[PDB]
C-alpha cells in the first residue's frame, strides 16, 4: 500500500517529488506530504508551532464544516429552522422571537447576543488556559493530544494505529479547512448555501460553476 | 500447493488507486451527454431519479419508474470498470501477461 | 462524384491506415503477433509465406488489413450517418 | 509582579501562561508577555527585526491614535473646519478653499496634495534613512532607542527607570496599534467617526454595538 | 558599479551600511541589503524565498508584458473582444468564442472549463517538472536549468552570466512592481493600463491618482 511516514511516504507532488521534499519535512509527523515550497517552517519551533496551529485550525474547522453542513441538511430534511444557511445564521439573534436551537421554541431561546458572547468568552477562555497550561481534565498531558480525558474510547492505544489515526485526522481537518474556505468564498461570490450551491451545480453544472460568478467582482464597478 | 500453508490475510491485493480509478472511469464517461437521453446523461438522469425518489423517502420507487434503468446499468459497467481495475492492477503488477 | 467524397476519403484513409500501421510495424501481421500484454512478437506462421517487400509485408497481411480497414470504415461512414454527421 | 523582566514576569495569558512562553523568549525585551502562539520569531535576527518593526509601529500608532481623536475633540468644543473624522479628512485638500489646519484662514491652508506630497516624499526618505543609517545627530547608535538630541530633558540616564520607560512606551503603543486598527474597522464597517461611535454607544449601548452592524456585509447576491 | 560582494548596489544610496543584515552578503542576484523586516535570516528560507521571487519576477514580467500588449494592439489597427486586461478573460462567455487576434478562425474557443483543464493539467506537468525534473532536463539548478532553456547559448562566460543574472532579477522586480500598480490601478479606475496612460497624459494634473482618492470612502 501506501505509507505516511519515514523517508519514503505520500509527498505532496506525487511521483514527481523525490527532489521536491525539503530536508527538515523528514516525515516524523502526521501529514508530512513535504509541501513547504516557501520555507515557512524551517526552524523546527516555527514547525513546532505551525503543527499546533495547523491541528488546532484542522479541528475547528472539522467542527465548523459539519456545523455549516448540519442544518441546511437538516432543513432540506425535515426542520425548520430560524435561518439554516450558515453566514445568515448568526442574526437569528435579532428574529424578535428568539434562537431556536432545532426549530423548536422550548430550546434555548436566546435574545441577547452580549450574554451569548459574553460567557462564550469566559467558558473560551477557561477552555483555551486549560488546553495550553492544564486543569481539571489533564495537567501534565501533550499540548497536541492530551488523551485519557480526550479518549474514553481508548482509541489512542496500540499506538502504530494511533500514529495512522493522527494522519487521519490531520487528513480531513486539512479537507475541512479547504473546504471552510470554501465555503467563506462561496459564501462571498454566490450568497447561497454550500448545499444550496451543491444543489444548483447538480441541476445545472455547466453554468453553476465558479466561471458564472467570474464577471461579479468586475474592477469597473 | 505446498505454498498458502496460512490463508494470507492480504487475499485481495487492495490498492486504494482501484475504486477511485474505476469510479472516475466509468461515471466520468458516464456524464457525456447523447441525444438518446435528449441531450442528458445516464449518471445525470440517474441522479434525477435519486433526487425525485428522495422526495416521497419513506416510500420505494416504482416499477415503472426508469430509475431502476438507470440504477443497473450504471452499476453493470460500475462493477465492470471496478473488477477489470481491480484484475488489470494485479495483472500488471503480478505477471498474467 | 463518389471518387472524392466524405465517403470514398474516409474508406480509403482507413485502409491505407490499417495497411501503414501494419507496414510499418505500428500493427499485428503476420510476422508478428501480440501476446497477452499487447507486446509485437514473432509468429510462426504455420506455413511460412515468401514476400519480396523489405519488412515481409504478404498478401495475407494485405488481406487482413484491407478487411479490417474496410470494417473500420465502413463502421465509421455508417456511424457519421448515424449521428447525422454524414 | 514589580518586574517586567526576568523568567517570572506578567503575561498574556496570566495564571494560564505556564506551558506557553517558549524559551527563546525570556523576558530580555520590553514588552515580553511570553505571547508567540504562532512561532513567528525563533530567529534572534527574525526576533530583532520584529522589535525594531513593532516599536516604530507603536510610535505611529500612538502619534496616529491621538491625531485621530483631536479633530473630533475640537469638533466638540465647536471649532468647524470642514470635517472632522479622520477617514474622509483627505478629501478637504480638494475643498472650494482647501483644507486649513485650524479653520482659521490665516493658517496653513495649502491646495495642492502633489507639491506637498513631494516635499513629504523627500523630508520622510531623508529623515527615515537618517533613521535607519545615521546622519547628523549621532551616526552608530541603538536603531531602536538614539537618544542624545531624541532626549533634550534628560529621561535617558538611570537605566532601570529607562527599561520601566521602555515598557511604558511598548505597552501604550500596542494600546494604540489596537486602538488604531480598531479606528480602521469602525471606519470600514460603521462608516462614521470613532468619537461619533463613543456617542453613539453612550447614547444607546444596548442596540446600538457591533451586533447591530453585524448584518451589514452579508453577501446578498 | 559591482553588483556582488561588500559593496554593491545598495536600497538607501550610499548611506545604508547600517540596514544591512549579516546574512545578505551579496553572493545572490539582485541582493541591496533589503531584509529589514527580516522574513529571510535562515538559510533555507532564503533558499526559498529566492525561488519564490525569481519565479514571482517572471511571471510578473510576462503578465506585464500581456497587460501592456493587446491594449497597445487595440489601437494599432487589430480590434479584439476585450483589450483591457481585466476584461480579457471575460470574452469567453460574448457570443462568438475567443478569438485570439480578433480573428473568427484562429482559436474561436467557447468552454473555459476544458481551458481551464487542459491548463490545469499542462501547467500541472511543467511546475512537477520545474520543481522535481523531468524531460527537458533532470537535475539541474533549481533556477537556472540550462541545455533547453537558452538554447541560444548565451547562459555561458559567468562573469555576463551574472550580470544577465542581476538585470532579470532586477528587471523583474520593477515588473513585479508595475504588475501590483496595475492591480490597484484596475481596482480604483475600472479602466486600463494605456487607457490610465492616456488619461494621464492627456491632462496630468487632475487626472492622477488623486482623481480616484475618494471611491473607496465609507457610508
Ligand atoms: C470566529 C469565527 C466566526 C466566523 C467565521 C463567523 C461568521 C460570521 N458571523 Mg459570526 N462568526 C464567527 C464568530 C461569532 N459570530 C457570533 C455571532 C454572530 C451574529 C449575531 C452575527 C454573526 C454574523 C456572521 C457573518 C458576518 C456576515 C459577513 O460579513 O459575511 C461575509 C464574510 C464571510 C462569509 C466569511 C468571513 C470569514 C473571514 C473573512 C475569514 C475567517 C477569519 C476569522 C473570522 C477570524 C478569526 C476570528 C478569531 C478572532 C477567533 C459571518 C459569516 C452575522 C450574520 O450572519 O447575519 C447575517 C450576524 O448577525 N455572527 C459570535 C457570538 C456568539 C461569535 C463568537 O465566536
Ligand atoms: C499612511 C497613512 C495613511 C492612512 C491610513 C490614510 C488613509 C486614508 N486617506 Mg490618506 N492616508 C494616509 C496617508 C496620506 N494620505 C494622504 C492624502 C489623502 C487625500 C487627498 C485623501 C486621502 C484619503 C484617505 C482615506 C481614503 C478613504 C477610504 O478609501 O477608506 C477606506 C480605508 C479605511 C477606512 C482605512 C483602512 C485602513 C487600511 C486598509 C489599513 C492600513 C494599512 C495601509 C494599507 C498601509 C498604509 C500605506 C503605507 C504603505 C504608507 C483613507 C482613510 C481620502 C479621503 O479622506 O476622502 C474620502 C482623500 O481624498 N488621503 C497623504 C498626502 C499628504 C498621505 C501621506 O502621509
Ligand atoms: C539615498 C536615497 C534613497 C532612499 C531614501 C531610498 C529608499 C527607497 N528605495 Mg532605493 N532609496 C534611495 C536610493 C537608491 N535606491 C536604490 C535602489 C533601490 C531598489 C532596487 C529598490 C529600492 C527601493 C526603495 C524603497 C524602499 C522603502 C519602502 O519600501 O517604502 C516604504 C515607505 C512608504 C511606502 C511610504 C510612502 C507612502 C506615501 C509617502 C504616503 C501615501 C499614503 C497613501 C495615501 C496610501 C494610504 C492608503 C490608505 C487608503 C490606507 C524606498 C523608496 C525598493 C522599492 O522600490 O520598494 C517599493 C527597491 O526594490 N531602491 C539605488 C541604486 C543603488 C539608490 C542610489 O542612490
Ligand atoms: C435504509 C433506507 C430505506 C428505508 C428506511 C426503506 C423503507 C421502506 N421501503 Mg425502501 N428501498 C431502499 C431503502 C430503504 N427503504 C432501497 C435502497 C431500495 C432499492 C428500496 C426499494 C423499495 C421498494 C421497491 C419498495 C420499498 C418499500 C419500503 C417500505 C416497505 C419496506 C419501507 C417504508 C416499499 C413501499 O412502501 O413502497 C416498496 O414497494 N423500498
Ligand atoms: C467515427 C466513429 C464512429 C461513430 C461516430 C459511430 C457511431 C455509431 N455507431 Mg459505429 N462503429 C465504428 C465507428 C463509429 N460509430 C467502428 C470503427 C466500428 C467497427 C468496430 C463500428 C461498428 C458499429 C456497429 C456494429 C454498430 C455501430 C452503431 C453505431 C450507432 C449507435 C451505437 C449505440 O448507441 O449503441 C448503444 C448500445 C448500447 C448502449 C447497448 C448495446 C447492448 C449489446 C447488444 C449487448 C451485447 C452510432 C450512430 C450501431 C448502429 O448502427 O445502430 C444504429 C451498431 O450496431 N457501430
Ligand atoms: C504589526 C505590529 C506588530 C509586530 C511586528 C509585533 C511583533 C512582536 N510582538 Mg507585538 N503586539 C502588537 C503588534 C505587533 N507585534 C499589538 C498590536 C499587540 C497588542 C495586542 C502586541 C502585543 C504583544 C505582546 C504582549 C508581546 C508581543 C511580542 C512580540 C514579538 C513576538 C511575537 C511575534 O512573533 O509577533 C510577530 C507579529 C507580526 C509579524 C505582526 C503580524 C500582524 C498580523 C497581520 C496581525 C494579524 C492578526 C489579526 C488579523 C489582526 C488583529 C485581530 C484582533 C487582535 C483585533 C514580536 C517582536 C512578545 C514579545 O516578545 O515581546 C517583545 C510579547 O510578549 N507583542
Ligand atoms: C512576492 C514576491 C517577492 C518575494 C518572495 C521576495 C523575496 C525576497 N526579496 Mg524581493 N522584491 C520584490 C518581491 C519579492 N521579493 C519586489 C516586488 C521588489 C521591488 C519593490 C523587490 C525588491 C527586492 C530587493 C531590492 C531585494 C529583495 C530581497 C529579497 C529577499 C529578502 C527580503 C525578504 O525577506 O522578502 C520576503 C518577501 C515576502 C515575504 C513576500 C511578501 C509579500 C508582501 C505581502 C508584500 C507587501 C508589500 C506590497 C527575498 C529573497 C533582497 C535580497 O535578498 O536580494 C537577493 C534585496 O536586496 N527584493
Ligand atoms: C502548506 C503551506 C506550505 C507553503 O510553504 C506555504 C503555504 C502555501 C502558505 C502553506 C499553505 C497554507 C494553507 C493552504 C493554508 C490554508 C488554511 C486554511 C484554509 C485554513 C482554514 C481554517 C478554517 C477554519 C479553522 C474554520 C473554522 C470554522 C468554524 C469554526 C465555523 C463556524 C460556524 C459555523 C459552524 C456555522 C455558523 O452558522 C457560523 C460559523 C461561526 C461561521
Ligand atoms: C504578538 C503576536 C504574537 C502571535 O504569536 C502572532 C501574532 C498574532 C501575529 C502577533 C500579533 C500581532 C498583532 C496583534 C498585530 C497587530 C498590529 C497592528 C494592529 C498594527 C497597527 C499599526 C497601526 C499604525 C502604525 C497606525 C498608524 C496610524 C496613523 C499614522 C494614522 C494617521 C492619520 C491620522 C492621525 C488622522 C488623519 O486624518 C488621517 C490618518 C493619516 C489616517
Ligand atoms: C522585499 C521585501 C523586503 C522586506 O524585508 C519585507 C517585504 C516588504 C515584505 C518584502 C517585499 C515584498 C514585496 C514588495 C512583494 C511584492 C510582490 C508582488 C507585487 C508580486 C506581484 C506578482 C505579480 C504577478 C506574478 C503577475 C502575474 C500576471 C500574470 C500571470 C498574467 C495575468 C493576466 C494577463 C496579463 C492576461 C489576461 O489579460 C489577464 C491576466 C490573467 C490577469
Ligand atoms: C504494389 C506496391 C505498392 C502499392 C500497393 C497497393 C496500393 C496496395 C493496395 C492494397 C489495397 C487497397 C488493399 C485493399 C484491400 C481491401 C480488402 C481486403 C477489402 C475487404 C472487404 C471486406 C473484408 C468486407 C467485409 C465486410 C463486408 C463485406 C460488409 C460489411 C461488414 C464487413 C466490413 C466485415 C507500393 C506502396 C506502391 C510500392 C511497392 C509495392
Amino acid at each position: 500500500g501506501i505509507e505516511f511516514y519515514g523517508p519514503n511516504r505520500a509527498k505532496w507532488l506525487g511521483p514527481y517529488s523525490e527532489n521536491a521534499t525539503p530536508a527538515y519535512l523528514t516525515g516524523e509527523f502526521p501529514g508530512d506530504y513535504g509541501w513547504d515550497t516557501a520555507g515557512l517552517s524551517a526552524d523546527p519551533e516555527t514547525f513546532k508551532r505551525y503543527r499546533e496551529l495547523e491541528l488546532i485550525h484542522a479541528r475547528w474547522a472539522m467542527l465548523g464544516a459539519l456545523g455549516c453542513i448540519t442544518p441546511e441538511l437538516l432543513a432540506k430534511s425535515g426542520t425548520q429552522f430560524g435561518e439554516a444557511v450558515w453566514f445568515k445564521a448568526g442574526a437569528q439573534i435579532f428574529s424578535e422571537g428568539g434562537l431556536d436551537y432545532l426549530g423548536n421554541p422550548s430550546l434555548v431561546h436566546a435574545q441577547n447576543i452580549v450574554a451569548t458572547l459574553a460567557v462564550q468568552v469566559i467558558l473560551m477562555g477557561l477552555v483555551e488556559g486549560y488546553r495550553v497550561n492544564g486543569g481539571p481534565a489533564g495537567e501534565g498531558l501533550d499540548p497536541l493530544y492530551p488523551g485519557e480525558s480526550f479518549d474514553p474510547l481508548g482509541l489512542a492505544d496500540d499506538p502504530d494505529t494511533f500514529a495512522e489515526l493522527k494522519v487521519k485526522e490531520i487528513k480531513n481537518g486539512r479537507l475541512a479547512m479547504f473546504s471552510m474556505f470554501g465555503f467563506f468564498v462561496q459564501a462571498i461570490v454566490t450568497g447561497k448555501g454550500p448545499i444550496q450551491n451543491l444543489d444548483d451545480h447538480l441541476s445545472n453544472p455547466t453554468v453553476n460553476n465558479a466561471f458564472a460568478f467570474a464577471t461579479k467582482f468586475t474592477p469597473s464597478a | 500447493e505446498a505454498s498458502n500453508k496460512s490463508f494470507p490475510r492480504d487475499w485481495v491485493k487492495t490498492d486504494p488507486l482501484v475504486p477511485v480509478l474505476g469510479f472516475a472511469g466509468w461515471t466520468i464517461p458516464a456524464n457525456i451527454g447523447v441525444s438518446a437521453f435528449g441531450g442528458q446523461s445516464l449518471f445525470g438522469l440517474f441522479t434525477q431519479s435519486i433526487g425525485e425518489n428522495l422526495a416521497h423517502f419513506p416510500t420505494g420507487p416504482a416499477l415503472d419508474d426508469k430509475f431502476w434503468l438507470y440504477l443497473i446499468t450504471y452499476h453493470l459497467g460500475l462493477f465492470l470498470t471496478i473488477t477489470l481495475g481491480q484484475i488489470g492492477v494485479q495483472g500488471r503488477k503480478q505477471g498474467y501477461w | 462524384g463518389f471518387i472524392g467524397s466524405s465517403t470514398n476519403l474516409i474508406m480509403v484513409a482507413s485502409t491505407t491506415a490499417t495497411l501503414a500501421a501494419a507496414r510499418f510495424g505500428l500493427a499485428p501481421t503476420v510476422k508478428k503477433n501480440t501476446t497477452a500484454g499487447l507486446k509485437l512478437v514473432d509468429s510462426k506462421n504455420s506455413a511460412g509465406v515468401i514476400s519480396n517487400d523489405p519488412a515481409g509485408f504478404t498478401i495475407v497481411d494485405v488481406l487482413a488489413m484491407g478487411a479490417a480497414g474496410h470494417g473500420l470504415g465502413v463502421g465509421i461512414v455508417l456511424g457519421l450517418k448515424g449521428i447525422g454527421a454524414l | 509582579a514589580i518586574e517586567w523582566y526576568g523568567p517570572d514576569r506578567p503575561k498574556f495569558l496570566g495564571p494560564f501562561s505556564e506551558g506557553d512562553t517558549p524559551a527563546y523568549l525570556t523576558g530580555e525585551f520590553p514588552g515580553d508577555y511570553g505571547w508567540d502562539t504562532a512561532g513567528l520569531s525563533a530567529d534572534p535576527e527574525t526576533f530583532k527585526r520584529y522589535r525594531e518593526l513593532e516599536l516604530i509601529h507603536a510610535r505611529w500608532a500612538m502619534l496616529g491614535a491621538l491625531g485621530c481623536i483631536t479633530p473630533e475633540l475640537l469638533a466638540k468644543n465647536g471649532i468647524p473646519f470642514g470635517e472632522a473624522v479622520w477617514f474622509k479628512a483627505g478629501a478637504q485638500i480638494f475643498a472650494e478653499g482647501g483644507l486649513n489646519y485650524l479653520g482659521n484662514e490665516n493658517l496653513i491652508h495649502a491646495q495642492s496634495i502633489i507639491a506637498t506630497l513631494a516635499f513629504q516624499v523627500v523630508v520622510m526618505g531623508l529623515a527615515e534613512a537618517y533613521r535607519a543609517n545615521g546622519g547628523p545627530l549621532g551616526e552608530g547608535l541603538d536603531p531602536l532607542h538614539p537618544g542624545g538630541a531624541f532626549d533634550p530633558l534628560g529621561l535617558a540616564d538611570d537605566p532601570d527607570t529607562f527599561a520601566e520607560l521602555k515598557v511604558k512606551e511598548i505597552k501604550n503603543g500596542r494600546l494604540a496599534m489596537f486602538s488604531m486598527f480598531g479606528f480602521f474597522v469602525q471606519a470600514i464597517v460603521t462608516g462614521k467617526g470613532p468619537i461619533q461611535n463613543l456617542d453613539d454607544h453612550l447614547a444607546n449601548p444596548t442596540a446600538v454595538n457591533a451586533f447591530a452592524y453585524a448584518t451589514k456585509f452579508t453577501p446578498s447576491a
